[PDB]
């Protein structure tokens, strides 16, 4: 979106611009810093807008919770509720009579993997060999830190044979002042640097890592969990446009997480929020 | 293979071919599952044609390949025209309006990456080409469907229309059995 | 949001839940109705940041104006600030060469006609005989309001032969609560109606006017919206148009106002 040189659209305009009126740009390009200055103060106060809003979210995040662990029935105003909405004549009756209760199934199963894999960025990380794991997640959180600036966002799982940990944690650091390398390309808050979580994998069940032969070396292998394996920033490294680019789909794979799914995590467990391509 | 829900785009397509004719529940799944076994034929045979490729690519002549092995008679050639013409107009709004199509192919080239066991790149084209080929096999057994469905007189595709239109078709009808 | 709820896409997987699995679902459903009514509140309290912000970005965009007009000259630190970014200690000082002071020229010319066209969407909005009409706005600024909720857009014009107007004002009241007909749609602000402005022509010079008298293409018919259903023939396509010329809006509003010099320079793509 931000273009840096030459290459800026209407170039040859500015180019034959008089130098007293190039002076006047150049004001309004230093105008121009300070009204972004401005938007990143906005972005802060936001911020604590999203951590106060916290407090706010949590009765019904609890409460779901609560009802997917089937920890609480739900209520006669919960039950007259449409399971779907926009279901003519019959069809809401008919739905419910599809399929007789089963005392035997308690809570929802496997809530956070449909809601997750529903969504089609983070249906694009969820490879076949982590289906199974994503079932034994019981809830998504997230929160969301004044000092370091940033959020993260957690994963409960229940006992499982593939690891030993119950929360994995995925954190992100993020810097809310304009780009001291690049003042007038602020367009919000941007990732400094993204923290994962050590898996204590079972024997055999580390699906994000593979062999690969005179020598033989491990590669990465393809699986959600890389998510909590993010790559480095320049400061911790050792591809620089490449490996850039693969921070911000981790990003943008956690904002979608945090923003989208968690707030409407209903809506991708039943499809009923949908993306055209 | 996992059932991948095509029912938005399968009725996108049906309010074409039959702008009056509405589809059951019951019917819908029956699609679904038709749409799922046509494209794991379709993604098994172009992972075993990659790998006769250097890198194991599956570009638009993979899939292309594919349908001529998969799909019978005139419907490979009815398919294979709109496969390309699809490739054509995408490569010249959302990917799959590009294209001219109502079937999603971003998530058919997600179908695709993570269903080939080939090593190596899926091609956007691929996509678009499988989406467009599962497209047609739809419309076409829409059509038939609800042709059927009207000489009934009633105005939504059930399972019986749908085995009417497949068993009156040869070459439907060895697609399905041999699926 | 899937409004047929046999088309969601995981619709055979909840007709197969047991009805007590079932049951869970719609009290997530209605939790989810309570989710969106706090996500509401949310976005009024980021309403109402915005107008705190105004009187912080109004000093930045005043200054800008004042340097368009020619009102002010710049200082020495502004003019050390490099008209483009990332060019050569060389490529600076020649393009600086290229073109000598011209004291006839006041002021910045054409540079929010420059800025609104080079805006793919409001570029689609100008025709050519909206071009030299636009080369007479002096300012364009935006402010909200908490009651009524909403927003306004104000064209400053200089005096023109094309119409009297010395500021064409846009205005749009805002919904911020879901719609209790359907909650689980509300996906934050909806347009509930959009009012222009009466441009006073010049005789003869009305561009959005054209004689077939018949209604013509133009960015001032901006000034005119469609009217919402009150005050209404075909419905569901008078709601796509009052969508449309809400996006122009905020697309006005939200990224050109703030932006607009990047805009003038092509420097946003």
């Amino acid at each position: 979106f931000q273009h840096m040189g030459l290459l800026s659209t209407n170039f040859d305009m500015i180019q034959a611009l008089p130098l007293n009126v190039k002076q006047r740009v150049c004001a309004l390009k230093n105008l121009q810093m300070k009204t972004i200055q401005i938007e990143s103060d906005f972005y802060k106060r936001v911020h604590e807008l999203e951590i106060e809003f916290e407090g706010k979210f949590k009765s019904t995040f609890d409460q779901r919770k609560a009802i997917v662990a089937g920890e609480v029935e739900p209520t006669k105003e919960q039950i007259d509720t449409p399971i779907l909405e926009g279901l003519e004549g019959d069809q809401l009756a008919e739905l419910y009579k599809a399929a007789e209760a089963d005392p035997s199934a308690k809570g929802i199963k496997d809530f956070w993997l449909t809601a997750l894999r529903t969504h089609d960025l983070v249906a694009e990380a969820i490879e076949e060999h982590d289906v199974p794991i994503l079932s034994y997640l019981t809830d998504v959180t997230t929160a969301a830190s004044k000092d370091p600036a940033g959020f993260k966002i957690e994963f409960h799982f229940a006992t499982n044979p593939y690891f030993k940990n119950q929360v994995l944690t995925k954190t992100y650091l993020l810097g809310f002042d304009p780009d001291a390398e690049a003042p007038l390309q602020f367009d919000g808050p941007h990732v400094i640097r993204a923290v994962g979580d050590t898996i204590e994998w079972e024997d055999g069940k580390n699906v994000t890592k593979k062999a690969v032969k005179f020598l033989t070396k491990t590669v990465k292998a393809d699986s959600f969990f890389n998510f909590f394996e993010p790559p480095k920033s320049k400061d911790e490294r050792n591809d620089d446009e490449q490996a850039e680019e693969f921070l911000e789909l981790d990003y943008e794979m956690g904002q979608a997480i945090r923003d989208t799914i968690i707030p409407r995590a209903v809506l991708f467990y039943t499809g009923e929020l949908q993306s055209d391509d | 293979m996992r059932k991948e829900s095509y029912s938005v785009y399968i009725y996108r397509v049906l309010k074409q071919v039959h702008p009056d004719t509405g589809v059951s529940s019951k019917a819908m799944s029956i699609m679904n599952s038709f749409v799922n076994d046509v494209f794991e034929r379709i993604a098994a045979e172009a992972s075993r044609l990659a790998h006769y490729n250097k890198r194991s690519t599956i570009s638009s002549r993979e899939i292309q390949t594919a349908v001529r092995l998969i799909l019978p008679g005139e419907l490979a050639k009815h398919a294979v025209s709109e496969g390309t013409k699809a490739v054509t107009k995408y490569t010249s709004v959302s990917r799959s309006a590009r294209a001219g199509l109502q079937f999603p192919v971003g998530r058919i080239h997600r179908f695709l990456k993570q269903r080939t066991t080939s090593s190596g790149r899926v091609g956007a084209t691929a996509a678009v080409y499988s989406a467009a080929i599962l497209e047609y096999l739809t419309a076409e057994v829409l059509e038939l469907a609800g042709n059927a469905s009207k000489d009934l007189k009633v105005k939504r595709i059930t399972p019986r229309h749908l085995h009417l239109a497949i068993r009156g078709d040869e070459e439907l009808d060895t697609l399905i059995k041999a699926t």
